[PDB]
């Protein structure tokens, strides 16, 4: 039947998942690796073993361990992103949305999600891939990966904890769609992988990593990048948080296996709780184990990479929101608060500017302050609320990615910005927090097509341009359609360097996406602290 | 008294505490997270910052 | 009669000037030192030996050697600043117009000319104070000093050639301003200096001098300080300059005796001509020879002077213009031009920034390229043209200014300030140059109330507005008039800083005159460069 | 050629060059000072920037 596709590693069943009106088909749950739990925690993964028989994929995988976030309990602003499904070792899965019928060979898209690489789950409601795999016919994947110490534990030289795993998770998805996709309808050759915050720098460290390049034809990158400040940690920085990890659990440090075979020993539960005294610092939008620039799968340094060339040069979608810093300076930064206006006080503002920016000396501090700050009115609650929504957006999220944007276009095969502004009509964050990180996925996954969801018609159009765009360039390589229609997304180029908003208003082409700030940031700061 | 419960692992939930205490312990430095939630109050260090309030009902927020 | 005057040096005489409807008396030409001629050249000025008979003060004197400025042959615009007088060693004078009849005690205002220090002549159309003196009815002097190398040549250690020459030939004007301005109807205790550019930075250098703070009650800087960066030099720099200015005219190097002795057997003509040469660097608002930091007329640095407290604490009238640093761009700033409207391209503003700011480092002229930079138009002409405007003025007097401002009213015994903003509607400068240095004078003398002069109705009333505030201030030592009028100038305060503009339009009151700027200019750069 | 005369200490005044040429020197560097014109044109240096110029009038501007 339809539902019945037999794949390199044995014979697999979806089922038939409805979609609006239509229907479509789904394989929910594929093995992609040996479950890594027993001695193969922190262990790079391993094929999974072919099965006899039917496998049934019609019900949602496990989501991996991670921390469950109950900073606003219940709040379904917050709630709706923690793991849905049951978490447990045993998650490298992976869902499939084919349309039915089943296609002869159609575009793939491969999602990556995010989380800080702390925590994320395929299963999310917002990931739910029916109806962009319904709407513009193409076959929807969605990956698993091992997330915090599980996934990233990276003690260099050992065999058994090297570091880049929860990398080496995707990248095993990604084998496994290119070998079996074809069996589903989906064409190897065309596929292309997207994913949001630390999935986007996910995306960008395959885009830089030799062992990953021949698996994907084009990438997308939403809200984050491989050289984000939170996104890699040195081969050094890495083995400090894991001895870290491991006196805070009372391990025996001598040596790496000493250490590395006693965190094995430790329910799951257990090295959750210690996992955030990992973070050195005292901050805003930094996290405890992340990918390590290994000089394996990360050949040199990325910037390095970005500058000599080294990385897969194809097509690129790329992009921002308006406020990516909001939400992150719920957890800490003197004066927010998800319940008022979060004016900030001069005196909190410059607080919080030393907690955005964990890196910078006094000096550096004068330059962020300086730069941020409105002096005509440097005790407005308003004015130092935003300066530090932006140095949070700007120094995280948005310059990063446009200093990633820039150095691959010198060697990219076409490039393509966008900047979603446009505040969801039924968001139950607070005003203040403006068109915050992640929220432009449930426009990607067409989730305002749902009218149960209650979003407006004009919503509907954006999800549905936003969704044609990806599904487009996933094709193409080109998100305007040839010939048809009028609106012309601007090629970004390092010359002119167009790029489009994302909102319910006509296509308006910009140019030069928050320059001023970034040259602050890209630029002249890195000058600065390296001069002092 | 009404509070949530629920550790780093778990999804908070309303449990009732009797005439006893409900904790809200925390990371005190930023990221200020929440790391569990329930009846008593525990002791902390530097580190930790559990926050024990007796009414009214949810005070553990 | 009223026409003659015995004053402590000898009888004087001087004339009915007619000013506008009545008269008024008018001493032109009193000497108040022996002509600094001879030996006498360089050295400290010496009181003027009495004389015998009636010195006829009539005509006005003699202007100082200096250069002429021939940039725009024939523009009024520039030729009324030239000297109109006869230039010559023998210049030392000053003149007085006195209301008619003579007062018995009235309020004394002393007015030091401005001229970067190597120009300047109290007998200029725009220095005329007939008007303000009848006006108010005030006893209004108009001193003389040696500028240039005759007035600032300073070889530190020498007796001859000391340094601040030309603020001594101000000292004894005020000091001869202190003795005899009782015998024309003025009072030697209400005495109050003021001047522009170079005169403020004078009137500033007075109230730092020990020697000269008992010879004035009150003060005004005009667009001026004498912490401005082109008003001092060390006893090191200002030694280098005398050397230099030496070996441009094939002198005997030696030693200060054999310097000294040579340049003074040159005739006048020759030392204005090589006197450029004596700017070492290559830019914009620097000048050749000007006061030096002694450690006697200026006991330490003047910023040491300011954070002590170390100087005489009265009350001042501070202020500047909306456009200060635009003259400055015509001689030399590439792209500049008085006859187009001169539209700079980035190239050319990079160049403009290299030449305004000589001092700072590639980090700090990146620091200053940021901060003036329009990152989303970076080649609009006329942004490039003004952030280059600015750059100008800031660094080189309105920053100055609120540096000085904020040191003396920590000790200060109250403080005015203002922000002149009203472009003359008979201007001969063109449009792009707004309100530019040194044309807020001719609202001081009262000139607009000249028919004649071709003024508009509201700008007599501006003049009138002016010189009252200025004479008030002089006489009360506060701008306001108690009990009458409505309109109050807010004391300035180191707190709300508050100022007010001047223009033809209703008195506004402002805060924080460039504060984003001036935090760069004054704080941040300074912090900057030293950390490198 | 009608062209402008005077030095350091002079105003400029529009003397008649015959069929000479007029200069405009000045300090090559800014400051971009005029230091004189009239009839002629002397050598100079990196410093001094002589701009000679026969047509048309006034052409030492
Ligand atoms: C597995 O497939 C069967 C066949 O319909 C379905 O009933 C069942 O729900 C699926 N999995 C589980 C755990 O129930
Ligand atoms: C000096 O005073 C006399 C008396 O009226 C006057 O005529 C003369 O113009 C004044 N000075 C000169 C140089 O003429
Ligand atoms: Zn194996
Ligand atoms: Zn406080
Ligand atoms: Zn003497
Ligand atoms: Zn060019």
């Amino acid at each position: 039947s339809e539902l019945l596709v037999n794949t390199k590693s044995g014979k697999v069943m979806g089922t038939r998942v409805p979609v609006l009106s239509s229907h479509i088909s789904a394989f929910l749950g594929i093995p992609f690796a040996e479950p890594p739990v027993g001695n193969m925690r922190f262990r790079r993964p391993e094929p999974k073993k072919p099965w006899s028989g039917v496998w049934n994929a019609s019900t949602y995988p496990n989501n991996c361990q991670q921390y469950v976030d109950e900073q606003f309990p219940g709040f379904s602003g917050s709630e709706m992103w923690n793991p849905n499904r049951e978490m447990s070792e045993d998650c490298l899965y992976l869902n499939i949305w084919v349309p039915s019928p089943r296609p002869k060979s159609t575009t793939v898209m491969v999602w990556i999600y995010g989380g800080g690489f702390y925590s994320g789950s395929s299963t999310l409601d917002v990931y739910n891939g029916k109806y962009l795999a319904y709407t513009e016919e193409v076959v929807l994947v969605s990956l698993s990966y091992r997330v915090g110490a599980f996934g990233f534990l990276a003690l260099h030289g050992s065999q058994e904890a090297p570091g880049n795993v929860g990398l080496l998770d995707q990248r095993m998805a990604l084998q496994w769609v290119h070998d079996n996709i074809q069996f589903f309808g989906g064409d190897p050759k065309t596929v292309t992988i997207f994913g949001e915050s630390a999935g986007g720098a996910s995306v960008g460290m395959h885009i830089l990593s030799p062992g990953s390049r021949d698996l994907f034809r084009r990438a997308i990158l939403q809200s984050g990048s491989p050289n984000c400040p939170w996104a890699s940690v040195s081969v050094a920085e890495g083995r400090r948080r894991a001895v870290e990890l491991g006196r805070n659990l009372n391990c025996n440090l001598n040596s790496d296996e000493e250490l590395i075979h006693c965190l094995r020993e430790k329910k799951p539960q257990e090295l959750i709780d210690v996992e955030w005294n990992v973070l050195p610092f005292d901050s805003i939008f930094r996290f405890s184990f992340v990918p390590v620039i290994d000089g394996e799968f990360f050949p040199t340094s990325l910037e390095s990479m970005l500058n000599s060339g080294n990385f897969k040069k194809t097509q690129i979608l790329l992009g921002v929101n308006k406020d990516e810093g909001s939400f992150f300076l719920l957890y800490g930064a003197p004066g927010f608060s998800k319940d008022s206006e979060s004016k900030i006080s001069r005196e909190d503002f410059m607080s919080g500017v030393k907690l955005s920016v964990p890196h910078a000396n006094d000096l550096g501090l004068d330059a962020v302050t300086l730069q941020y700050t409105d002096w005509m009115d440097d005790n407005n609650g308003i004015k130092n609320r935003d300066g530090l929504d932006d140095i949070v957006g700007d120094h995280n999220v948005i310059c990063p990615l446009m200093h990633f944007v820039n150095k691959y276009t010198k060697f990219g095969n076409g490039t393509y910005l966008y900047f979603f502004n446009h505040r969801a009509s039924n968001l139950v964050w607070p005003e203040w927090m403006g068109v915050i990180h992640g929220y432009e996925i449930e426009f990607v996954f067409g989730l305002p097509l749902v009218k149960e969801l209650n979003y407006t018609a004009e919503e509907e159009a954006l999800s549905r341009r936003i969704m044609h765009y990806w599904a487009t360039f996933a094709k193409t390589g080109n998100p305007n359609e040839p010939h048809s229609q009028e609106s012309k997304w601007p090629l970004f180029t390092t010359k002119e360097q167009k790029f489009i908003d994302l909102n319910t208003e006509p296509m308006k082409v910009h140019q030069r996406l928050r320059v001023q700030m970034c040259v602050f940031w890209n630029q002249f700061l890195p000058k600065l602290l390296n001069a002092t | 008294t009404m509070c949530y419960s629920h550790t780093t692992t778990s999804r908070a939930i309303l449990t009732n505490c009797g005439e006893n205490s409900c904790y809200r312990k925390s990371r005190r430095h930023p990221p200020k997270m929440v790391l569990g939630r329930g009846c008593g109050c525990p002791p902390g260090d530097d580190n930790l910052e559990v926050k024990c309030c007796t009414s009214p009902d949810k005070c553990n927020y």
